[PDB]
RNA sequence: GGACCUGGCGGUGCUUCAUAUCCCUCUAGAGGAGCCUGUUCUGUAAUCGAUAAACCCCGAUCAACCUCACCACCUCUUGCUCAGCCUAUAUACCGCCAUCUUCAGCAAACCCUGAUGAAGGCUACAAAGUAAGCGCAAGUACCCACGUAAAGACGUUAGGUCAAGGUGUAGCCCAUGAGGUGGCAAGAAAUGGGCUACAUUUUCUACCCCAGAAACGAUAGCCCUUAUGAAACUUAAGGGUCGAAGGUGGAUUUAG
DNA sequence: AAAAA
């Protein structure tokens, strides 16, 4: 059943160990919590690739920082 | 190769071709409708993507492009627009995928292709030399080979093998007369790559082995040493110089075998364990041993021909259709009149129930075999497979099988030659006639029916022609040893009508019938 | 909406009406009748109307000993056929 | 050659899902969430419905592929009720046998 | 046009091989099978169907390509692909002793050129804890650590794996897991003595 | 009145054969099922497409030749082959059946991504159990 | 038609053959047997029907017999008999009137001078390929009977007695349950029942007291109603063994009542080891040596339940 | 994507390699029916003309 | 060969089901379909993985195509790297 | 008009039967209360068929949005498939079926009798029926040999369905065809079916029926919440106080 | 209200 489809040649710490995508944001938070609930949610999924799990992160990062006034005005910092 | 059902078996050879051309056909014709339509074609839905389950594309891809656009329309009134693209955008034509792309479709064309691309290109020079030669030599053509080798040798660089090859065949080719002009040359080509510090290839000197033998009858010699050369060099050697010698020396060895036994040895040698693929024509050499053997009536040449053949590497055996064919009989003729009747019977089960029908000295030399050592039991089947696969010798092999009865006496069990020969009758009468009537009356009073054997003599009584004075006077004895002459009258009465030499003799047997019984 | 192309006698059974309950009552007039005619008759396996030259089924397959080419009929000859048909 | 012109829309629409699918995705994903402020699930659910429509899973009508029939279709072998009996009775179903306890 | 060919039930002969017969399994065709055999639900006064034109001949799968000859050679000519078993692993009491780790794969099939099955991603873990380097406290924390994953039975460590699509890598995540397991289980950390 | 696939008796002229002469209550019992592979068995996807495949090569079977088929179909999906056992009258060429049948091979299997092998069954003439 | 029965003949000989030589046995000991087991073996048909199962037996067998014709060249019958239709059958009424008139004649002369059951109409017509109806069939079994009431010799018996089939076995007596001894075990007996989906098993100890132990612990905790006590009483007082047996049993599955009817049904079967003929007898008559097969039947669609169907109204 | 089977279904039946017989019955009514005196309007008139 | 297995037989599954039979008011008249779908499993032990291999490949040469196929293969394995008395 | 034959019918006669059928009779239900779902109606521009034994939680195993074959407003004419209509016809069909039918005959081809008329052909202590197929039996499956399931024709109802799916006729194809938004799903009154109750054989704490206590239950309506959905107006459930009418239903009916 | 070399 992994004739063909091999994940691109892929290990296990790419696909459980995702601590290395998150740089643009900050420790203690809402949007940490909401990015590592991300983070759980495409660990657990057997169905898409790393690639797109980066893709998924990096579109959620840039809806973040275009919509910055809100979370200014959200009584809290973005980093 | 085909299907197992009863009623689409092939009974002969021309079944099997027709039935082979048929798929191609419809392959063929399931390639162009797939290309036609290549939309229809793409939906993919298995999962480990076989790379022969996608068409091929001949549209070019490339248009602000020069050289790759001249590549992609070449390769993938295309070599021409190709041409033309590449002249038009300034595009050189390189050596590869182009010249022989264009000798293999266009040759006066393609060699004023290579001209103007030489004229306003100038880049490699051994490789255009080798492609005009190339091109040269299957258009005839022996100054502009010298030139080419001529430009080869002075360009600075190592000459190709196929270059001199196609030299040697151009030179070698019309040759009238010529005994140490192609030592010569082969003594020059030696020098010339010991020069350039390079070693002969097996193609040169299969294709000089050839030209060599497809001059003179007793030209052997100078194929056999361009085999050993060949040999020699660290690899094997190609088939087709031993063919080509093999034919060359069976031409002009009537007398003797020394020389068409010598090319077996040198043809065993050089391909006779693994079927190495090495050369164009392996089966020749085979098929040209198998016929010597069959000829000479040999035992130890045809066993190895049958252990090389299939039994270890199915490659060497059958070449085509009519070459398997002919090495199939020659292989029954030689087994059913070398051996006993075990080793025919064999050779029939193996070769004729196997592979196809047979012709007609192939089946004529197994009735013969068959009727000296007693088995006249199965002719009606191969009177019916001569007819299938030749409508002009099933008169002539219904009649031989004919003749095995229709001279010997009535036994006790042999009705399967009476059988035979109704069968053999029946064929020749349900085809499109006065010998094989009056073969079909005789076997038919040589049997034991008597209504049988007067339908026969009605038959053949208006063809034009009566029966022999053996057949006659046989009926004018049953018709005496049946108080009836009026079958003597009738055989009288035919016999002086049609103009016959018994006429006094048969009137007086008919009297002495109608007098005494 | 696709796959409903059932069989030519569904089709012609469906067509001409004829195991009807107006057939054993005298419902309908004798003059009012729909014969049926057979549609494939005079077509040869791999019969169509642009003209392509089929080897195995059309023209014979072996000429003389040879195989024929895979060609196309033109336009005069399938105005032929047409007019034959 | 086709006749109807329902099946044709849920086939259309069936292709703008699959094609509109991440941007669905994350708008249901930032929907529901008791953490983050409102204005963000505000301006989420207007973007969400000034989206054009024929173009979402909840349009999807489970259909026959060969009679396109809205309501009573199977979701296993993709048909309606009847066409299944038919093909049943034909003999082209392995295993699926008349019902004789 | 018209033709007629006899059929191979009377040319072949007795002493004859039968797997060269029918070498891959065919769909039974009647011409070089000698059996007249007849299959079907007759009538009351009449003979049902032969051999020939038989739709139940056809649906049902014929086994006559494994005849035990040739069952035989097809076992003695794989001999040469096979390991022996060594002596050492024949009881189940020494092959626990020796290998306590068992990992299961899911293997299926599926009807068509389909190949990808997504059930054959479970790769269970079933390791016994009865061999292992286990004390007290750690065993009690590796034991709180689980909670439901370990049975207080047969002792045997049930855990599932199965966040990839393939299979080794949900080996190695388990592998890892299960070493991370033992490490904790030698720590202690701050809130631990307030138990 | 229930009437399904079965065939209605009028007279007594009407040869009809072993396929068309039964009940579907009697498929598993005096009959069975042309297709077999296991996509119908619970626990298997798959399913649909494959009966979508099974429908449509009926239908260009059906549509290519011209009653050239005495019954129906028996096809078998082993992993990855299609095995067609068709039957064929004895009225035509034998040229022209392989050539069909190397057409339709090269066809399916460049349609279907699956290697076919056809197997015919020559008829003398149409299939007949009973004058029903 | 005899050319085509001694065509499958041949076949069928020539198919034995090759089967035989296939099977790396002996053509001449490969009996019918082994040719029907290997005929199931190398054809696996899946259907419910035993008449469409893979059927080559014997020629005859399979194909009808054909009736051989009665007149040769001439045109003349061959039996006296043969202008009516029915030949064989009254053939064999004039015989055995024949008979009866030469018993009553060795009757008058002595007077002077001093298991099994009958046939058929379907096995008669099998035998005698000839089809007849009822009244006749009654006519020769009263005929028959008639003969019987009167003297025959042993000629006339065995006469008789070839028209005269078998019938089976009658005997319906209950098993003795063998006393098995495991490590020291006397008075120890295993046995099963079920009843509406209750599996139960019942070990019989005779060295105890009064009690039953159901899964350990005692059988009031486990049935609490009266009815199950009862049930469980009625086969000790039926035998007059109260309070002499200590029994276990272990039921799983199924209602109160479904599992007290399976444990009183396997007690009554485990009971069959310590006692005699007669008793378990008396039991069998009397409702306890048997099984009880009231299972639920299935519901029948477009009704209410089973039986119960829809308001069905009139107007 | 059924619009490709029926586009492929058209070219066979075109091409003379499916007998389509439903298709052939449509054509043998419509022809008849434009035979009888009732056939398709031009484009561009019907309700105006 | 040399593998000594058993032969056991699970229990069976039939799915029954109730649809409709004609097309408008005839609901009174149903007809339901069935789905046999026994179960025939082994219990290969003792076997290598050259021989398992060799097994599975005789196996798949001669699968028919009327039933399926579930491999459930259960490898043996020592101890890994860390586990022993590994520090980080 | 007289005479003969068949069918239907006779509140037409004799005999034997109805095993849930007729009571003498047994059990559970509708018709009496509420809600939901079908018919018709009310104002509206807001769908179609069924509408007596053989039909109603009917086509639907889903009317919020596609699912609306209904309408209003804004547009298009290869108008989207080399075409088509979701316009009207089952009183043109194929196909899927229904009570009669909980059965025993339908019945290719001959012979005899009505002087060779429409027709009929029965008698076993026998005065003219043998007879291809269909129907029961014969058979498959569940616990067998009981029973159940599954089968059950020729025809009647111009019976249901042209809106399972295809097809025949009339009309259009600068339209009755197609692309977007909204509305028709609220009750003056007549009506079939299903669900919830009508006491001490009921209910609560826990308990899967050795206890204790209260001399039975919620439709609908108000607010909020939870899971899904682009939007909660009825569909699923829960929380908070209030909560109809009913101390066993008459003519008229069904199942066991 | 007669019968695709
Ligand atoms: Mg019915
Ligand atoms: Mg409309
Ligand atoms: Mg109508
Ligand atoms: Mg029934
Ligand atoms: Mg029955
Ligand atoms: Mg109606």
């Amino acid at each position: 059943n992994e004739a063909g489809f091999d994940d691109d040649g892929s290990e296990f710490h790419e696909h459980i160990f995702l601590e290395k995508h998150l740089e643009s944001f900050p420790k203690q938070g809402p949007i940490r919590h909401f990015m590592e609930l991300v983070t759980c949610g495409l660990s657990k999924n057997p169905y898409l690739s790393v690639k797109q799990k980066v893709e998924h992160i990096e579109w959620f990062r840039n809806y973040f920082n275009e919509k910055k006034d809100i979370l200014k005005e959200s009584n809290i910092q973005f980093n | 190769v085909f299907q197992d059902d009863p009623y689409l078996m092939p009974a002969s050879s021309l079944e099997s071709r027709s039935f082979l051309l048929a798929k191609k056909s419809g392959e063929n014709v399931a390639k162009f409708i797939i290309n036609s339509y290549p939309k229809y074609f793409q939906k993919d839905i298995a999962e480990p993507h076989i790379p022969c389950l996608m068409p091929e594309y001949f549209e070019p891809q490339i248009k602000d492009i020069s050289e790759a656009a001249l590549k992609e329309r070449i390769e993938l009134e295309p070599s021409t627009d190709y041409h033309f693209q590449q002249t038009g955008q300034s595009e050189a034509l390189e050596e590869e995928n182009d010249e022989t792309s264009r000798r293999k479709a266009g040759t006066w064309r393609a060699k004023n292709n290579a001209e103007r691309i030489f004229s306003l290109m100038p880049e490699k020079n051994e490789h255009s030399y080798c492609t005009m030669i190339r091109g040269m030599v299957k258009h005839r053509a022996y100054e502009q080979a010298l030139n080419l080798y001529t430009e080869l040798l002075n360009n600075r660089l190592h000459a190709d093998v196929y270059t001199f090859n196609a030299l040697i065949e151009a030179t070698v080719c019309a040759i009238n007369e010529k005994f140490e002009e192609k030592w010569s040359k082969i003594l020059e080509l030696l020098r010339h790559m010991v020069a350039q510090k390079v070693k002969p290839n097996l193609q040169t000197f299969n294709t000089i082995l050839k030209c060599l033998r497809r001059f003179h009858v007793f030209a052997r010699s100078p194929a056999l040493q361009v085999l050993r050369e060949m040999k020699a060099i660290g690899i094997e050697p190609s088939l087709a110089t031993y063919h080509h010698i093999i034919r060359l020396f069976d031409q002009p060895g009537d007398p003797l075998k020394r020389s068409s036994f010598i090319i077996y040895d040198i043809m065993n040698e050089l391909m006779g364990k693994r079927f190495s693929p090495k050369d164009p024509d392996d089966d020749k050499f085979f098929q040209s041993a198998m016929s010597i053997c069959s000829s000479l009536r040999d035992l130890e040449l045809a066993y190895q021909v049958h252990g090389l053949l299939k039994t270890g590497d199915n490659w060497k055996f059958i070449g085509p259709d009519q070459h398997r064919n002919f090495y199939y009989s020659k292989f029954f003729d030689l087994i059913c009149l070398m051996e006993q009747i075990d080793v025919t019977l064999k050779w029939y089960e193996d070769l004729i129930p196997s592979a196809y029908f047979p012709h007609s000295q192939t089946m004529i030399h197994l009735l013969q075999a068959l009727d000296v050592a007693n088995r006249l039991e199965v002719i009606p089947k191969i009177w019916k497979d001569s007819k299938e696969y030749g409508h002009t010798f099933r008169s002539d092999l219904r009649e031989e099988i004919l003749m095995l009865m229709a001279r010997d006496k009535h036994p006790p069990e042999l009705q399967v030659a009476f059988a035979d020969c109704a069968a053999d009758i029946k064929s020749a009468y349900e085809s499109q006639p006065a010998t094989s009537l009056n073969c079909i009356a005789i076997l038919f009073l040589r049997a034991g029916r008597t209504q049988e054997a007067w339908k026969m003599l009605g038959l053949f009584r208006k063809h034009n022609k009566i029966p022999r004075s053996e057949l006659l006077n046989e009926l004018m004895d049953s018709a005496k040893v049946s108080n009836s002459p009026s079958q003597a009258i009738e055989v009288v009465e035919l016999a002086s009508a049609f103009s016959l030499p018994i006429c006094e003799g048969l009137t007086q047997r008919v009297m002495s019938d109608f007098a005494i019984n | 909406s696709f796959f409903t192309k059932l069989t030519a006698d569904e089709l012609w059974k469906g067509a001409l009406a004829e195991t009807g309950a107006g057939a054993k009552k005298g419902r309908g007039k004798r003059t009012k009748k729909k014969k049926r005619k057979d549609l494939n008759r005079g077509q040869i396996i791999g019969e169509g109307r642009y003209g392509f030259l089929w080897p195995g089924l059309n023209v014979p397959l072996m000429k003389n000993g040879a195989v024929q080419t895979i060609a196309q009929r033109s336009k005069e000859e399938q105005e032929k056929v047409e007019a034959d048909m | 050659h086709y006749v109807d012109w329902r099946m044709w829309r849920d086939v259309k629409r069936r292709k703008m899902a699959y094609e509109y699918a991440d941007e669905r995705l994350r708008i249901n994903s930032l929907r529901k969430n008791t953490i983050l402020p409102k204005i963000l699930q505000d301006v989420a659910d207007e973007e969400i419905a000034a989206l054009p429509r024929d173009s979402c899973p909840v349009r999807i009508r489970n259909r026959c592929v060969m009679t396109s029939r809205p309501r009573g279709v199977k979701r296993r072998w993709r048909l309606s009720r009847i066409v299944f009996r038919h093909l049943a009775d034909h003999g082209q179903l392995s295993g699926i046998q008349r019902a004789t306890w | 046009r018209r033709k007629a060919l006899p059929p191979r039930t009377e040319k072949m002969a007795v002493d004859q091989d039968w797997p060269s017969v029918y070498p891959v399994a065919a769909p039974f065709k009647p011409s070089a099978v000698p059996l007249p055999v007849r299959m079907g639900y007759p009538v009351k006064k009449g003979v049902p169907m032969a051999k020939e034109g038989n739709l139940e001949l056809l649906k049902i799968p014929n086994f006559l390509h494994l005849t035990p000859v040739a069952i035989k050679k097809h076992c003695e000519a794989l001999k040469d692909f096979c390991t022996e078993w060594p002596a050492a692993l024949d009881s189940d009491e020494k092959c626990e002793k020796h290998f306590p780790i068992e990992i299961d794969s899911t293997d299926y099939v599926s009807s068509g050129p389909s190949v990808r099955n997504p059930r054959a991603r479970v790769v269970v873990l079933r390791v016994k804890l009865s061999s292992l380097n286990l004390d007290d406290h750690a065993k009690k924390k590796l034991i709180k650590l689980v909670g439901e994953r370990y049975c207080k039975t047969t002792d045997v460590l049930t855990i599932k794996t199965d966040r990839c699509p393939l299979r080794r890598q949900n080996y190695d995540y388990a592998v890892y897991l299960l070493t991370v397991l033992y490490h904790e289980s030698w720590n202690t950390e701050e809130w631990e003595k307030s138990k | 009145k229930n009437r399904a696939a079965r065939v209605r008796v009028s007279k007594g002229d009407k040869p009809v054969t072993y396929e068309e002469a039964h009940a579907p209550h009697y498929i598993a019992h005096r009959k069975g099922w042309l297709s077999l592979h296991t996509g119908n068995l619970d626990g298997e996807d798959h399913a649909a497409e494959r009966t979508v495949e099974d429908v449509f090569l009926r239908k260009f079977m059906w549509g290519t030749f011209p009653g050239c088929l005495a019954d129906q179909l028996v096809l078998k999906r082993r992993g990855n082959q299609l095995e067609i056992c068709a039957v064929v009258l004895r009225q035509l060429s034998p040229h022209k059946y392989y050539f069909l049948v190397g057409y339709s091979e090269t066809l399916l299997s460049y349609f279907y991504k699956c290697p076919v092998r056809l197997h015919l069954q020559t008829v003398p003439s149409k299939v007949v159990y009973k004058y029903l | 038609t005899e050319d085509f029965i001694k065509k499958q003949i041949e076949e069928f000989n020539i198919g034995k053959r090759h089967l035989a030589n296939m099977m790396g046995e002996d053509p001449e000991t490969f009996t019918q047997e082994d040719i029907d087991r290997a005929i199931a073996y190398l054809f696996p048909s899946g259907l419910f029907e035993k008449r469409a199962r893979p059927v080559m037996k014997h020629p005859e067998q399979i194909f009808p017999r054909q009736r051989a014709i009665q007149w040769g060249e001439d045109g003349r019958p061959f039996h006296y008999l043969f202008y009516t239709g029915k030949q064989s059958y009254y053939s064999l009424m004039h015989d055995v009137y024949g008979m009866l008139l030469n018993l009553e004649k060795h009757q008058s002369h002595l007077q002077a001078k001093s298991g099994s059951r009958w046939l058929i109409k379907e096995e008669l017509e099998e035998m005698l390929v000839e089809k007849l109806s009822d009244l006749d069939y009654m006519q020769f079994i009263r005929l028959l009977e008639k003969l019987l009431t009167s003297q025959c010799g042993a000629a006339e018996e065995e006469f008789v007695q070839r028209f005269r089939r078998s019938v089976t076995l009658e005997s319906k007596k209950q098993l003795i349950e063998p006393v098995q001894y495991d490590e020291q075990g006397m008075a120890f007996s295993k046995s099963e029942g079920k009843r509406k989906t209750a599996k139960a098993e019942a070990i019989v100890y005779k060295h105890g007291s009064g009690r039953i132990k159901v899964n350990g612990i005692d059988y009031q905790l486990y049935f609490p109603i009266t009815q199950d006590r009862e049930q469980l009483m009625f086969p000790f007082h039926f035998v007059d063994r109260l309070g002499k047996h200590d029994v276990t049993c272990t039921v799983s599955g199924g209602g109160r009542s479904a599992q007290a009817g399976a444990i009183r049904l396997a007690m009554a079967k485990a009971l069959c080891s310590f006692v005699t003929e007669d008793e378990v007898e008396w039991m069998r008559q009397a409702g306890l040596l048997t099984t009880d097969p009231r299972v639920r039947e299935r519901k029948k669609p477009g009704q209410e339940g089973a039986r119960r169907k829809f308001t069905w109204k009139k107007r | 994507n059924h619009h490709t089977y029926a586009e492929l279904m058209q070219t066979l039946r075109f091409l003379g390699l499916y007998r389509d017989e439903h298709q052939d019955f449509m054509d043998e009514q419509k022809r008849l029916k434009k035979l009888r005196g009732k056939e398709k309007p031009k484009k561009g008139e019907g309700k105006r003309a | 060969l040399g593998i000594s297995i058993k032969v056991h037989e699970p229990p069976r599954k039939i799915e029954r089901f109730t649809l409709l039979q004609s097309v408008h008011i005839y609901k009174k008249h149903r007809v339901q379909y069935e789905m046999r779908t026994l179960y025939r499993c082994l219990e290969l032990e003792h076997l290598t993985g050259s021989t398992a291999d060799v097994y599975l490949e005789y196996i798949q040469r001669n699968l028919p195509e009327g039933v399926a196929m579930e491999v459930t293969k259960t490898q043996l394995e020592q101890l890994p790297e860390h586990i022993k008395e590994p520090i980080w």
